[PDB]
């Protein structure tokens, strides 16, 4: 017999963290829904699709003033995207659940008054538990960099599922984070401020996408402990437990050829706009694929179709060097690969005409996206 | 249809990164579900 | 060989109205485009779909800065949502069309020059001509509150192609604006400023959802004309020709039963929200009924389902009349009928169990919302 | 299927009168289309 009176605009922005995980494609009944568990001065939010898992202790005072007031302590499982769409439409500023024998819930805010069927805790699966060494303390500011430069080039399909991960290799005060579908590359270095320990985890994909929303954009540390199997998260009162995937992820490392014919200093609002719009003519075929032709101070952004025509755009690339080259990429793995860059002027760099080109911000050595090429045979 | 099944996909996979905004891949997706809809009562 | 060059921040506001007529699922491959035509003082951009047909005359000047310098007259077919797609995304605030023979436009806009593969306009259809006698002034307030307030009810089925339409019934200087479904009725009654004749017309329910939209709000008039097949919509420096239904509209004055039972006060914003919650429960269902029970001073809108479990809000009417009253409605026909209300406080009346019930609001006694009863047989 | 469609249509007309925000009707037109794939790589 749970029954806690939470405040209603603190628990919706502290329940829609845990609804990400709860996926509505898991084979049990019991994972697609919220476990809510009341404790004697704080309530938990454990859920789960059997490959993430957040469990987020909303604590009875929040930076002084009051959320929870826990009148019976207990834990129901709620059905997970409902009681969620129910939090959001209620009325008052108080939500009182209050949870009887066979576990039906009365959601009472002001007038309204649900009455859900929650499903016994019991048989909701054990959290994973983490060992609390293998301590690594990045900040929210800096790990939602890692995640938004590198996990864009994950895989989405799972023949190969390790390329569908964000590889973390840890060795000597020193974080690689990259990522790759076989098209893509984005190696983030980073330095820690600590020593760790060799590690070569691989991060799932809809791992981290859906830890950068959980994140808000605060001062606060992630101290992200590893296990053998699991990753957690722990970012200022909210878990994340993710299971890390199997396997030897493939290097990478002879990936990154050099030489560079030529070297652009190009802008990024311009050159990611341009190819916004140099793709809309392909796109609407189906594929989107840009000819590139570099010129003296120009990057000469074509494109062409049957039955619709040309686009052709200008773009000035500030800083030119070696001759002129026509490369055929991808626009999507352009527009992701610049909208990754902080910064506003990018430093692209092509290997020939058949080979991946980087693109890497100038003034920062640390994180360099590649493209591999898809021009043609 | 697989023509447009690729253009959707295609338009999805430029959304899911914010390279395009929520209302015209919403109306594009109603699009879609007009042509499965059609492609489900022609089968 | 037509050539201008028109702000692009006006010629998208003004090319987003003319995109609303093109309906991409038109037989004829030439009424899926825009024909651009540049004359020497103006450009209109008439958009159809042989039900509907917009045409938009951008002059020279418009509020006293300069739009259009046409440099050549002429015309052009481009493709219809494509075109709209290329003017949104490019970067300079002109826009510079440049049609050559074969009809292949270069839309040249700073840096950015496209160049698509417009159609021959000599192959487009002729507008509808519609007769400039029988001439009704609205104002755009006024008719963007009959649109709201009448055009939310009418038919979705072509199985009957005349309740798919909004009659317009005037007679004797009233304008009496119906729209049925044979589950809603939306009587709006309004008095013109002038004499006009016996006009018996349907007007289609989504030749006036999109007129809704291409009118902003001011203080200017639309002159409409009448004719025996089609209407004319002349807003400010905008026409929109939209075709008459044929056939006799339904005598809708048989569904208004007298001698109320109970008589409802109730606030707009509350029971509007109450039918949001309370069919939350009963439209995960598929079906959205809101089984609603009047009491003294509280109105206990009720549902309940298997497996999900019962909600019950209590919204406070500020004056009820008879006695309590268990009637069982649609929740989507209540929360539309209660969004057209501009007033904050509708006066719901019920008659009986299993009759239709009047939802207009106080003070206003021409608009009548009616509700026909879904309630069980 | 027709469970599922019936529940998206019923959210759709619940849109197309702005009783419903477009976030909401655009993961479960996501959803449904999901949904319409599976049932055409059954058949």
């Amino acid at each position: 017999m749970m029954e806690f009176t939470i405040k209603r605009d603190y628990f919706i922005t502290q329940l829609n963290d845990t609804l990400k995980a709860i996926s509505p494609r898991t084979t049990l009944p019991i994972l697609t829904g919220i476990k809510i568990d009341a404790k004697e001065h704080e309530v938990i939010l454990t859920g789960s699709d059997s490959e993430i898992s957040i469990e987020i202790t909303i604590p009875k005072t929040v930076d002084g003033e009051d959320i929870v007031n826990i009148s019976e302590t207990g834990s129901v499982v709620l059905p997970g995207r409902f009681f969620v769409d129910i939090i959001k439409k209620l009325p008052g500023k108080d939500v009182k659940l209050s949870t009887n024998e066979q576990f039906q819930t009365l959601i009472t805010s002001g007038h309204s008054e649900f009455n859900l069927s929650g499903l016994d805790p019991d048989q909701y699966p054990l959290l994973p538990q983490v060992s609390r060494d293998d301590a690594i303390q990045l900040s929210v500011k800096v790990l939602k960099n890692v995640i938004a430069q590198t996990n864009f080039a994950v895989s989405t399909s799972e023949t190969r599922p390790v390329l569908t991960g964000v590889n973390w290799l840890i060795q000597e005060n020193e974080l690689i984070c990259t990522a790759t579908d076989s098209h893509r590359l984005a190696v983030r270095k980073l330095q820690l401020e600590d020593v760790s320990e060799n590690k070569n985890v691989i991060i799932p994909g809809k791992a981290l996408a859906e830890l950068n929303k959980i994140m808000s954009d605060n001062e606060e540390d992630i101290d992200i402990f590893f296990a053998s199997n699991q990753v957690l998260f722990k970012v200022g009162n909210v878990n994340f437990i993710s299971r890390l995937l199997e396997g030897h992820y493939p290097d990478t490392t002879r990936l990154f050829p050099e030489n560079y014919e030529i070297k652009l200093s190009i802008d990024n609002g311009e050159f990611y706009h341009a190819i916004d719009r140099a793709s809309l003519l392909a796109r609407e075929g189906g594929n989107n694929v840009i000819k590139l032709s570099t010129g003296d101070d120009v990057v000469e952004l074509s494109s062409t179709s049957p039955e619709i025509g040309t686009v052709k755009e200008e773009v000035d690339a500030n800083d030119v060097e070696g001759g002129s080259l026509k490369i055929s990429f991808n626009s999507k793995y352009m527009m992701d690969a610049l909208k990754a860059i902080d910064n506003d002027e990018v430093e692209v760099e092509f290997f020939g005409t058949m080979k991946p080109f980087i693109l890497k911000p100038k003034g920062d050595d640390s994180v360099t996206q590649l493209i591999l090429p898809i021009r043609t045979y | 249809l697989s023509y447009y099944r690729g253009g959707h996909k295609d338009l999805e996979s430029m959304f899911e990164l914010a390279l395009e905004y929520i209302e015209k891949l919403e109306e594009e997706d109603e699009q879609q579900v007009t042509d499965y809809e059609n492609a489900m009562e022609e089968e």
